[PDB]
RNA sequence: CCUUGAAAAUCCGGGGGAGAGGGUGUAAAUCUCGCGCCGGGCCGUACCCAUAUCCGCAGCAGGUCUCCAAGGUGAACAGC
RNA sequence: CAGGGGAAUCCGACUGUUUAAUUAAAACAAAGCAUCGCGAAGGCCCGCGGCGGGUGUUGACGCGAUGUGAUUUCUGCCCA
């Protein structure tokens, strides 16, 4: 059945963002008469946090573990979808479709994928979607 | 081959297959298996 | 050279300190007022005279208003 | 006898079933969730190979890997141009199981 | 119209060389200057760049072949016995 | 017809004695020396035959004293990779770490065995 | 009583390869402890045509082992390699059209490309254009193989000498018939300075040992011996036979 | 094309991320953006380039590498 | 401005080259054909000398040494 729902972590294919790890924050796959292909709201990372070792000290590992963060709508053919998911509570509210219009609401929504990856990076958890992909 | 050669009349194979229903990440499920 | 749309920008580039000299041209249709900097001559272009009369009277002091006629 | 049942299955699926050929309509095809085989030739890239498998991995779809090549696929499929790549949205014949 | 009667291609050489070399070197720039078809795209695409060098204009893939058919019956039988001496060598 | 003169003494048709016909406001046609045309990058896989694009196309020196912008794309590998390249890289670096999970796990199952 | 063209030859001055053009020395990678082991891993980037050469020769590029770089290799190019293709080398590599594997572990059968003469070198055998040698018989002790060569003749070599499985590209280059003088003049003018080939008896006694005559005559046998001293051993050299060559 | 038709100075893009920068200031590290300031030394440079400035003993019917190229006729850088 | 034509004989197949300053040819070259040497501690060759150097950034579909001279058709006997 299909695949492409809220939670799924995506591979950019195209753009600026080219080969940056992102979650889809809605799926539309039937076209809005704006954008008439299949389409998908995306929050993603655009700088990965640092690889932190043991004996670097907590004002070093706070300044590395810096995550900035990119919301865009991305066509289908230019998404790599996976296997994997996080279920990072995005607030919809903030992280829609309306914000790519007023350029103070995207700072927000970039603000608040921002600070939802970060605490999510602590833990350890989900260490995949945190992580470079190498090409 | 896997487990959807029961439904095709034909001969189907996947590499991919043993990822099928894996959402978890890879690397707390290795962390796992070498915990186990 | 450089040509230079508007009014207001003129004035700041005429009143830089490498401005040498202001050169005001009247031709048939326009006057152009060319002013010689480091680089460049920067030249604007005002078709209506009484514009170009309103220039020439509040063109900044201590600087050649040279006419070429 | 399974290299000419194919083949005569894949026919009973044209003028009788819903398919679609080629790469990027195969895509769109199962990320929208109705393809149910999706037929590859052998002479198709290594990398489109596997990006489709990992598509039907994650959309639940049998992945059969033709014996031929985008031209006696084309052939298979009654059609003068290659195919590559192409998906089944109903059979028609039965070559899938309810 | 048929321009030619016999002599095809070896028509740009003329009365010159004799009948048997042109005749002789008459199949092999056929098969030099014929476009074969590619094994990785299947396309009609498949012509020779230099001697021993066969290139695709389409997926731009070289390969290594004959000097002037795309491969060689040599290196076909070579392919096929390195490989059943390969399925011999294991089990 | 008012016939031309070379205007250096380099008196060869050479690859750098190339010139191009200029009309001055003195009305009279004179050589004005042209500078060799440029090429835009290839693209670092080697294996499409098209030139990069969003890349000025000029001498080698020239590039020392043009911006970053007119010399690359805002993208990963931009103004030295071509865009679909980089999407085959993207999703085969991904699909070859996933079969490398693949065949971990497929020995992790089959070891179950002494 | 002048000094004879082919004496001239060994001077070199104006009888030098042609090199100026050349892609470079087609070689093996070096043995170490990669291919001494197990293999490693390379890729075909290009197929190119060296000048003066009628065989391709394949750009390779491997990882260096002990540093971040990338070594570019220039094998003999195997019929049937394409560019993208991986080739790997070592002992244990397996048997593909391409791999460098030692000869010492290959079936009894299998026939190869570019031999190494001794064990350690790059390769120097069967490099020609369509040409192969084939393994015959190994023998356990003493590390041991014998090959036969394009020649025809046997040799035995250590088994640890490697080369690639196939036969070079470039196939029957020789089938096709020259034609044109001029065409010999192309082919000969990428190689050396040796073509236009003036017969000894059409010469003058004074630069070759068949020159003069009112006839246009050897005068002498010209099965020359083997020890014959430079300049005068010119014709069929130490020829254990002549004539026509009926029954092999 | 059994011919595959330089090299190196030099310049640039990318990959990676060792590091550096500041504590919310009218801020820092930094800047391939705009403007402004200073400098660019040495040698050659006239003229002939040919039925008279070169070689051929000479103002020698010889020889000596190139660029530009109008109208008519005409197939035409032919001849007139 | 701007081909005399035809019927034959000999030689060289053709295009090419040649005795600058008396010989442009039937002479040389040529593709094709044949033979010979050589698996590198090698064949052929240079070098007063160096384990020197050329072929050779080469490896028998390759280098080196000869003869004959396109194609066609043949190439007999003699190893004293
Ligand atoms: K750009
Ligand atoms: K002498
Ligand atoms: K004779
Ligand atoms: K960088
Ligand atoms: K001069
Ligand atoms: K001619
Ligand atoms: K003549
Ligand atoms: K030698
Ligand atoms: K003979
Ligand atoms: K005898
Ligand atoms: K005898
Ligand atoms: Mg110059
Ligand atoms: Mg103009
Ligand atoms: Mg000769
Ligand atoms: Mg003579
Ligand atoms: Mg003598
Ligand atoms: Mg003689
Ligand atoms: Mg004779
Ligand atoms: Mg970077
Ligand atoms: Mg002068
Ligand atoms: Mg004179
Ligand atoms: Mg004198
Ligand atoms: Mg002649
Ligand atoms: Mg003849
Ligand atoms: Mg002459
Ligand atoms: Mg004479
Ligand atoms: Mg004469
Ligand atoms: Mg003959
Ligand atoms: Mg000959
Ligand atoms: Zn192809
Ligand atoms: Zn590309």
């Amino acid at each position: 059945g299909k695949f492409m729902k809220p939670g799924k972590v995506v591979l950019v294919l195209a753009g600026r963002y080219s080969g940056r790890k992102a979650v889809i924050v809605k799926n539309i796959d039937d076209g809005t008469s704006d954008r008439p292909y299949s389409h998908a709201l995306v929050a993603g990372i655009d700088r990965y946090p640092r690889k932190v070792t043991a004996a670097m000290g907590k004002k070093k590992i706070a300044k590395r573990s810096k995550i900035k963060s990119f919301v865009k709508v991305y066509n289908y053919n230019h998404l790599m979808p996976t296997r994997y998911s996080v279920d990072i509570p995005l607030d919809k509210t903030v992280v829609n479709k309306d914000v790519f219009r007023d350029p103070a609401l995207k700072r927000k929504a970039r603000r608040e994928a921002k600070v939802k990856f970060e605490e999510r990076y602590k833990t350890g958890k989900n260490k995949w979607f945190f992580q470079k992909l190498r090409f | 081959p896997g487990h959807l050669q029961e439904g095709f009349g034909c001969v189907v194979t996947n590499r991919f297959d043993q990822l099928f229903d894996d959402e978890s990440d890879p690397f707390e499920v290795l962390k796992a298996a070498e915990n186990k | 050279p450089r040509k230079i749309e508007e009014i207001k920008d003129f004035l700041l580039t005429a009143r830089r300190k490498d401005a040498k000299s202001v050169k005001i041209k009247k031709n048939k249709d326009n006057v152009k007022f060319k002013v010689r900097c480091s680089r460049y001559l920067y030249t604007l272009v005002i078709t209506d005279k009484e514009k170009a009369e309103k220039l020439k009277q509040s063109l900044p002091p201590g600087l050649a208003v040279k006419e070429l006629k | 006898k399974s290299l000419e049942s194919i083949n005569s299955r894949l026919q009973l699926v044209m003028k009788s079933g819903k398919y679609v050929l080629g790469y990027k309509q195969t895509l769109k095809m199962i990320r929208q969730g109705k393809a149910k085989l999706v037929i590859l030739a052998n002479n198709c890239p290594a990398l489109r190979k596997s990006e489709i498998e990992y598509y039907a991995m994650l959309a639940k779809t049998g992945v059969h890997h033709y014996s031929g090549n985008n031209i006696e696929l084309g052939t298979a499929c009654g059609k003068y141009y290659r195919v590559c790549t192409l998906a089944i949205i109903d059979p028609g014949d039965s070559d899938i199981i309810r | 119209a048929k321009r030619t009667k016999k002599v095809g291609i070896v028509g740009k050489y003329g009365t010159r060389y004799g009948a048997s070399l042109r005749k002789m070197v008459k199949k092999i720039e056929i098969s030099q200057h014929a476009k074969y078809t590619c094994s990785f795209c299947g396309k009609t695409k498949m012509k020779r760049r230099a001697v021993g060098i066969w290139h695709c204009g389409s997926c731009m893939k070289t390969v290594a072949g004959g000097a002037w058919t795309y491969n060689t019956t040599s290196a076909v039988t070579v392919k096929s016995a390195i490989r059943r001496l390969k399925e011999l060598k294991d089990q | 017809v008012q016939r031309l003169t070379y205007r250096r003494r380099l008196s060869y048709n050479t690859a750098s004695n190339k010139t191009r016909l200029s009309r001055t406001p003195g009305n009279r046609i004179v050589y004005l020396y042209t500078k060799k045309v440029g090429k835009a990058p290839k693209s670092a896989c080697g294996v499409c035959p098209g030139r990069l694009r969003g890349v000025r196309a000029v001498r080698p020196k020239v590039l020392m004293r043009l911006s970053k912008t007119k010399k690359h794309v805002s993208r990963a590998y931009g103004g030295s990779m071509c865009a679909k390249c980089v999407r085959d890289r993207i999703k085969r670096a991904f699909l070859i770490e996933e079969q490398k999970i693949v065949v971990k796990v497929l020995k992790a199952q089959a070891q179950s065995q002494k | 009583g002048r000094v004879i063209r082919g004496q001239r030859k060994g001077a070199g001055s104006v009888f030098r390869a042609h090199v100026k053009h050349r892609k470079g020395a087609a070689r093996l990678r070096a043995v170490d402890f990669a291919e001494r082991h197990g293999y490693i891993k390379g890729i075909v980037k290009d197929i190119i045509h060296d000048p003066g050469r009628g065989a391709p020769l394949a750009k390779v590029v491997f990882r260096d082992p002990y540093r971040f770089k990338k070594r570019t290799e220039l094998f003999i190019a195997a019929e049937g390699i394409h560019t993208g293709q991986f080739v790997y080398c070592g002992k244990k590599a397996q048997l593909n059209i391409g791999n460098v594997l030692p000869v010492g572990t290959m079936p009894e059968g299998t026939i190869v490309c570019c031999l190494e003469e001794k064990p350690g070198d790059r390769g120097k055998l069967a490099r020609a254009s369509g040409n192969y040698a084939t393994v015959i018989s190994h023998n356990p002790e003493t590390k041991k193989t014998r090959v036969k060569l394009p020649s025809g003749s046997k040799k035995v070599i250590s088994s640890a000498n490697r080369a690639v499985v196939g036969v070079v590209a470039g196939g029957g280059r020789i089938d096709k018939p020259i034609l044109k003088a001029g065409r010999a003049y192309h082919k000969y003018k990428a190689k050396r300075n040796c073509w236009p080939r003036v017969r000894g008896v059409a010469m003058n006694p004074v630069e070759h040992p068949f020159g003069g005559g009112n006839h246009q005559h050897i005068g002498k046998p010209s099965t020359i011996r083997r020890d014959a001293p430079a300049g005068r051993k010119v014709g069929l050299i130490a020829a254990r036979r002549t004539g026509r060559l009926r029954g092999t």
